[PDB]
């Protein structure tokens, strides 16, 4: 018995794509299909160049031998930066294994965006994730009925997103109305405000979050980018 | 000698191209064919000799665009080259899909995924996934379920309703214009092995 790939993988792919493009356009580059446009290695390299501000070599070729070479460059950069890439070979990315490709990008996001979190009263035994959750909880503290237990169901109704933005700039959000709006209305409002007023790229579509179990990594990436837009 | 005229190429069977032309006025001793892969410099070009107004380019890559021109030579040396002619070779069945990766969703559910064949040798149009129970010696005990993936861009498959603590063999193969290629195989027991992919 087979079924359609999980909707969560569809949303994770779209989140990771919008995120990658957010950075690549800084270098005048753009990917269309995450499972294809990274296989030649050029984009991975450029992405890393943008993220770290470093300058990486490129094996300019046309065939597979050169693809593998270019991808290896990217992978090596990460490995030397102490980024563990387990069970991932260069041919896996060059030949476009979708899950492993997703994984590579997630790794990249973790290391550059999600790991530099800083929360008052933290511990170095806390994962980047645990710090982000702590942050979220600290942000929505005091807001009536609001509660952040996870990076999935807790975000479904859009209320945490609004409260977080409110804590940072009360003038942007009418929390009274947030308490009376539908999950979608709230989600949209949040994403819209964060984009036009905080320059936070819209990684998530409301319909993709208003579900019983959202994609955790997608939520995390977005929440992390809210943190980035805040001192 | 002038340039050979009416350069004409067509794919001929496996990994070869038939290339012929119209001989220049006069009595040429022979011709020199210069051919290369479209996109490569005329520096990575190959050079073939011929005594007759045609030639077989052999040992070429499948489903690959080639550029070629030809010049005649004789008593007074070499003459100009003909105009360029482009031609693509016929396809070959693909290689094995990439090694299989498994995302264990539960004791009865898994997300199988594979990479595109390292050598497509053409335009891949489908994938076929087989899976079925195997015993202790790792050989199927019954008919394998077959699944056609008609969208070649979809290299992921969610297979649910498997049996707990039971070994299953999985194969993926690719198809293109030329037909089906060889299978990539993996035996996996879900009970044996969170969201990180496994790879036999």
């Amino acid at each position: 018995v087979i079924r359609i790939a999980d909707e969560r993988d569809r949303v994770q792919k779209k989140t990771f794509t919008k995120w990658v493009n957010k950075h690549l356009i800084k270098a005048q580059r753009h990917i269309s299909d995450l499972y294809e446009d990274l296989r030649d290695g050029h984009n991975l390299i450029s992405l890393l160049e943008v993220l770290s501000g470093d300058s990486l070599p490129r094996e300019k070729g046309r065939m597979r031998f050169h693809k593998l070479q270019n991808v290896q460059i990217a992978l090596d950069y990460l490995r030397h930066r102490q980024v563990k890439l387990v069970n991932i070979r260069n041919d896996d990315i060059a030949d476009g294994n979708p899950k492993l490709t997703l994984g590579l990008i997630w790794t990249i996001i973790l290391h550059f965006q999600i790991s530099d979190i800083q929360v008052s009263g933290q511990s170095e035994d806390m994962t980047a994730k645990e710090k982000l959750l702590l942050w979220s909880q600290r942000m929505v503290e005091g807001y009536q009925g609001l509660r952040c237990d996870n990076f999935t169901s807790s975000w479904r109704d859009g209320r945490l997103f609004n409260a977080i933005i409110h804590r940072h700039k009360p003038l942007l959000i009418d929390m009274n109305k947030v308490y009376r709006q539908t999950n979608l209305e709230n989600l949209d409002q949040a994403f819209s405000v964060a984009e036009r007023d905080l320059g936070v790229t819209r990684l998530l579509d409301p319909e993709d979050v208003d579900v019983p179990q959202p994609d955790e990594k997608s939520i995390i990436t977005y929440v992390s980018s809210l943190y980035d837009a805040m001192p | 000698l002038g340039a050979p005229q009416n350069p004409n190429a067509k794919a001929a069977g496996s990994r070869k191209i038939h290339f012929n032309w119209l001989p220049p006025s006069g009595k040429p001793m022979g011709y020199r064919v210069k051919y290369w892969i479209q996109g490569d410099s005329e520096s990575e070009a190959h050079l073939l000799d011929s005594k007759v107004p045609s030639v077989e380019l052999t040992n070429l890559y499948p489903y690959c665009d080639y550029e070629m021109k030809v010049c005649a030579y004789g008593a007074q040396g070499e003459g100009p080259y003909s105009s360029l002619v482009s031609c693509r070779t016929h396809q070959e069945v693909p290689s094995e899909p990439g090694r299989l990766a498994f995302n264990v969703v539960s004791s009865t559910v898994t997300q199988l995924s594979w990479a595109e064949p390292a050598e497509t040798n053409g335009e891949i149009t489908a994938y076929e996934v087989c899976y079925g129970l195997v015993n202790d010696d790792n050989r199927p005990i019954g008919p394998m379920k077959k699944v056609l993936v008609d969208n070649p861009k979809n290299r992921m498959l969610l297979i649910e309703n498997l049996r707990e603590s039971q070994p299953y063999r999985y194969t993926v193969k690719a198809r293109n214009g030329a037909g089906w290629g060889p299978e990539r195989e993996a035996i996996i027991n879900l009970a044996t092995q969170m969201s990180i992919p496994i790879i036999p």
